């Protein structure tokens, strides 16, 4: 997820409000990245035998 | 790009791999504003012609 776009992106005024929450969605961008990596490792364990 | 990675990872050294550091989005180059036309065309020509 582009969490800027998801909450309200391409807007100066929305960005200024989104930024008052710091890393509130950054941590989820990281959580989804971690999940995608785990899913790739999982695919390799099943098929690259 | 290497320094995008170094700050994302909070490090002065980088291990082999791919790191997501940001997002890019294409912005508008022009604005397309369209409102419908009036069916009943205006008789200005009845005073001028």
């Amino acid at each position: 997820v582009d969490c800027t776009m998801y909450i309200c992106g391409d807007s100066t005024e929305c960005s200024n409000l989104l930024l008052q929450y710091g890393s509130f969605c950054t941590q989820l961008n990281r959580a989804l990245t971690g999940i995608a990596v785990e899913q790739d490792k999982n695919t390799q364990e099943v098929f690259a035998q | 790009p290497l320094s995008e990675t170094k700050c994302t990872l909070k490090s002065f050294t980088v291990e082999k791999g791919i790191y997501q550091t940001s997002n890019f989005r294409v912005q508008p180059t022009e604005s397309i504003v369209r409102f419908p036309n009036i069916t009943n065309l205006c008789p200005f020509g009845e005073v001028f012609n």
